[PDB]
């Protein structure tokens, strides 16, 4: 998340040539189990190989091709979701929150075309070059239909932040430290969110707040269309 | 320590001989350092080169390039003088308050061309050369006259009141030999002064004015910032940007370090080296015109 | 004004060979402090793993890793002049003799693992230089060692300073006086820009320039000796290196509509409402047009790109008109070319006053 | 060529002599040394000038304009000064490191008290005659300290006046020495009155930076491919010229440490010179 953020300045400084719009795409590492290679040699081990990833287009009966794209990324093992969702607290790491066995993640750059004549179809396959063994490289090939599905999830993200904020408030309130000013202002802020929601209902209501992805990745595809 | 020797010019005149034997105090400057010098290099005819009078900037850079020396006692047998070398004690000297105004204790005396007033010109009757005694002050009015002259130079292409005293000055600028150096150094300073913190500072004018609304330290900047406020609203005023990393990034440290480096560079370039720190004893440190003091090395 | 100060060091960056005069020893800095200071000045741009790898390699190659970074006053903080001459003074005056001298030194000093140590030092210096980190900000002034002694796996050499070292008559050298000599790479040609006679007292200055190119960098520890003023030293260096200053400036740019209507809008049509239109209204909806600059920039690093000249007043001369003679000397196990001088002393302060251009 | 004497305070023998026995490496300086001097003209009570209490800037300028001298005499029943100078010999050049902060061989002596944070300067408030001594740090160390304190001040003011502070305020700024720990900036709720004088300084600095970076685009865009508009430029030039002399803090004293006193334990016999 740091190398991509550092490299974003090149895309930010771009003013003309709007046919290449960089965006953040997260590719899960669930398919790496069938790769059959050593994950240790994929992030930082025996430097000198200089592994790189290239993105190229594939036209059909028109000619020419994209002049590749110099991009790179790195993986992150050991519950990457925990360290990408929960803020980094390495100096004071403790038993914070609760989650199951997570996985890693990766960021890949995929240019997009934006113009008054947008258009959309499925006739172009994006080729990804990986600097590994050519024997059973275990690559993927998708068309442009999956790249642009014309949808977004704006309503499902609201409840995800609520669970995290409730958990952090509970963690802060569970330790009896600091002064009573923090407690009283937190109580005032909680009461300010509703008259009958807290006085006649509940303040926090932990009930069964478990960090899981059940209703977040199932529904909410087309919900904010005009 | 080491002492230089200057040959006595012929046709000695008692009128100035008596003054030299009575005063023994004067600040002089030299370019060529030599233990055995007969005609040195202080010649107005030789320094006139083509014939045009020297410019103020030319004289300033010539004085900056040249070293400085303090005139010691003079004996009829031979002429002796003391130069400024390394930071070592130099006993057996004498100084006097040449400036008409008082000088504060621990002040580094510099050398400037006479521009404060029309000083007396002692026309020597000898054949070798003549010596003119300047009458200026080290830094007090220097820090203002340099600003005035650079402002005049940059605008081409007075009265100073202190404790009820008015001082008159006569400017002189007719050559462009130093204009190129002035524009080069000002453009270098401008290029070295621009940093990334200016955008953040300009993107905080509403918060700054809100904070200063109940502070009281507003007049001390708005009495002179007549155009800063006008130009504040004529800028981009961008929203809060996103840094490439939020772990080991701090443009504030970089910009303050750059400002410190540029300030040190300008202070070194505009600061004449003069290791002269006197220490008074018994009487007051303030000097008065018409008194005699000693030399103390620190 | 002369003091006798000795350092308790056994073998830091030198061999227990025959001691010789005319040696300059500097003080290094702990790598942990420099990396901790530069972790914020790096500003990304390069992978930080190479610096860690170089530090690990340097720690592994350094003898007695359990002594560096701990203990008392016994650590790696000094460097002999022979190592500096072998690593830097090799392409300055005569390459065909400098390479022979370097090979003779590395064959007569180590004779078993000198090449590996030299290549490790070269790689570590390249790693510490390419990372845009200046180590000269921590180097302080140090004295010159001058003493002849030997013991059982022990050597305590004292240091002297500016003063009457040659007049004290210590009677401990080969002759009744002391020996003062400098290597071949101590003076550079300056007459081409200073044809005027050098009537005055000359000064010795240490110059350490810096280079910035495309994935390549190097060091150049020169030794300037001119009678010009300190403030003009930077200008002279820039004028001498004007053929490469432009290239350095062009390669250092790594890591738009003007406003010509100010002269016409200054006096007339001035919308000076920086207080009345802000303290009264919320200004959350009236900010529509303003200015945009038709651009987007974040960070303009220029101070750390134009820094390529430096000079420090180190070493003086009691008398001027010093004449140098080219002769030969026979000492040790091999004969090397040397230049004998006279009337040269050391001392001063390490006051870093650079003037970038 | 003259002697210096001091007056021993009365009815203050035990506590003062106990303090002097432990503190044998103190430094005393006078703006204008005389044959007879008292203790009521070199203390904080005599620093009141211009109809205002002394501040950090006034203390710094007084230290810069003052001279430098050292003394070495610890007698329970006698206290006198000695002449300091190059001509006058000074036998027995023994000093004590009053500051517990570890140092390095070949440093620069500067006067900068740590009043911004963690002062720990205990004085005698029963008489009002206190002589606070500043800590000695190299030029690079003092520049780094100044940069870090001004950065902390500006970030604190931005957080206060922004109503939306950034979560990053420290990052990773740990100062060590050959693998050690400093343990600095461990307090946040502590407040001091010394910050009332630095707000004006930082405001002036940022205004100067803004005007300097704005004048580049107002004169001529060389790099871009009833109002004379001169008073602001003249004021900026005048302030820069005034600050040029203010920023000059070149060290005068020189430190020549024999071996090392703080190699295993700071606060031992340390050598020094007057070069």
């Amino acid at each position: 998340m740091e190398a991509h953020l550092a490299n974003e300045t090149k895309h930010a400084l771009w003013h003309n040539d709007h046919t290449k719009g960089l965006l953040h795409v997260v590719i899960p590492n669930a398919g790496l189990i069938a790769a059959g290679i050593d994950p240790a040699l994929l992030i930082l081990k025996k430097p000198g190989q200089r592994f790189k990833v290239e993105v190229q287009t594939r036209y059909h009966a028109t000619g020419q091709c994209e002049p590749w794209c110099q991009v790179f990324a790195a993986y992150i093992p050991d519950n990457a979701l925990t360290n990408l969702l929960i803020p980094k607290t390495e100096p004071f790491v403790s038993h914070v929150f609760s989650a199951t066995h997570n996985s890693g993640g990766l960021i890949l750059s995929l240019p997009v075309y934006l113009s008054p004549g947008l258009f959309f179809d499925a006739f172009n396959v994006v080729a990804i070059r990986i600097n590994t063994g050519n024997r059973k490289h275990r690559d993927i090939c998708i068309m442009y239909a999956e790249l642009i599905p014309n949808g977004t999830r704006y309503f499902a993200d609201g409840q995800r932040v609520l669970l995290l904020c409730k958990q952090l408030i509970a963690y802060i309130r569970c330790t009896p430290r600091l002064a009573s000013s923090i407690k009283i202002y937190a109580e005032h802020m909680v009461a300010a969110m509703g008259e009958s929601h807290t006085s006649n209902g509940d303040n926090i209501g932990p009930v069964s707040s478990i960090i899981d992805l059940d209703r977040q990745l199932t529904s909410g595809g087309i919900d904010d269309s005009p | 320590p080491f002492e230089i020797e200057v040959l006595l010019p012929g046709e000695l005149s008692p009128a100035e001989t008596s003054a030299l034997q009575k005063c023994e105090g004067k600040i002089i400057t030299f370019s060529t350092l030599r233990h055995r010098a007969s005609l040195v290099d202080i010649a107005l005819s030789s320094y006139y080169i083509n014939g045009a009078p020297p410019d103020t900037l030319s004289l300033l850079e010539a004085y900056r390039m040249r070293f400085a020396a303090v005139i010691t006692r003079v004996i009829p047998g031979k002429l002796l003088a003391h130069a400024i070398g390394v930071g070592t004690p130099t006993p057996g000297l004498f100084i006097q308050n040449t400036s008409p105004v008082d000088l504060c204790n621990g002040d580094y005396i510099c050398l400037l061309p006479p521009v404060f007033g029309s000083a007396d010109s002692i026309r020597l009757d000898s054949v070798g050369l003549e010596i003119v005694f300047p009458l200026t002050i080290p830094q007090t009015l220097m820090r203002e006259i340099i600003a005035k002259v650079v402002a005049r130079a940059v605008e081409r292409t007075d009265v100073i009141c202190y404790n009820g005293r008015r001082y008159e000055l006569e400017t002189n600028l007719q050559h462009r030999d130093g204009s190129d150096a002035a524009i080069r150094t000002l453009v270098l300073n401008l290029m070295f002064s621009i940093n990334e913190g200016c955008l953040l500072l300009l993107a905080l004018i509403p918060t700054l004015l809100v904070q200063g609304a109940h502070d009281g330290y507003v007049n001390l900047l708005i009495q002179t910032a007549n155009c800063v406020r006008e130009t504040g609203q004529l800028i981009n005023i961008p929203p809060m940007p996103r840094i490439q990393d939020g772990h080991r990034r701090f443009p504030i440290y970089e910009t303050i370090s750059s400002w410190i480096s540029t300030s040190s560079r300008l202070g070194d370039t505009l600061g004449t080296r003069a290791i002269l720190r006197v220490c008074v004893f018994d009487g007051p440190s303030t000097v008065h015109p018409g008194d005699r003091t000693a030399v103390i090395q620190v | 004004t002369t003091q006798l100060i000795q350092q308790v060091s056994l073998t830091d960056f030198f061999r227990p060979d025959i001691e010789h005069a005319g040696s300059i020893v500097l003080i290094l800095r702990h790598p942990s402090d420099m990396i901790g200071e530069a972790n914020t000045l790096t500003q990304a741009g390069r992978d930080p793993d190479v610096l860690l790898e170089g530090l690990r390699n340097l720690f592994n190659a350094c003898t007695a890793p359990w002594t560096v970074g701990e203990g008392g006053g016994l650590r790696a903080y000094v460097t002999s002049l022979s190592f500096i001459a072998a690593c830097r003074a090799e392409e300055y005056t005569d390459k065909q003799a400098a390479d022979a001298n370097r090979t003779a030194i590395v064959s007569a000093y180590g004779c078993s693992r000198m090449e590996t140590r030299l290549i490790r030092f070269s790689e570590c210096l390249r790693a510490m230089v390419q990372c845009h980190v200046f180590p000269h900000r921590f180097i302080s002034f140090f004295g010159s060692l001058l003493e002849y002694t030997i013991q059982d796996n022990l050597c305590n050499i004292t240091a002297v300073a500016k003063g009457p070292q040659e007049a004290a008559r210590t009677d401990k050298t080969s002759t009744r006086r002391v020996t003062a000599n400098i290597p071949a790479c101590v003076f550079w040609d300056v007459d081409k820009d200073l044809h005027l006679s050098a009537d005055g007292l000359k000064h010795v200055f240490l110059v350490f320039v810096y280079t910035q190119r495309r994935q390549r960098e190097g060091v150049r520890l020169h030794l300037a000796l001119s009678q010009l003023n300190e403030q003009c030293f930077g200008r002279g260096i820039g004028f001498l290196l004007g053929r490469i200053r432009a290239e350095n400036a062009a390669w250092g740019t790594e890591g738009t509509r003007a406003l010509p209507l100010v002269q016409l809008s200054n006096d007339p049509t001035s919308p000076r409402c920086s207080i009345g239109e802000i303290t009264g209204v919320n200004w959350n909806l009236a900010r529509q047009r303003l200015y945009q600059w038709t651009g987007d920039f974040r960070g303009l690093p220029t101070q750390l790109s134009c820094m390529y000249a430096a000079y420090t007043l180190i070493g003086t001369i009691p008398s001027e008109s010093v004449r140098y003679t080219r002769r030969m000397e026979r000492f040790g196990g091999y004969n090397v070319p040397t230049i004998w001088l006279e009337g040269v002393v050391w001392g001063g302060t390490n006051t870093w006053n650079e003037c970038y251009y």
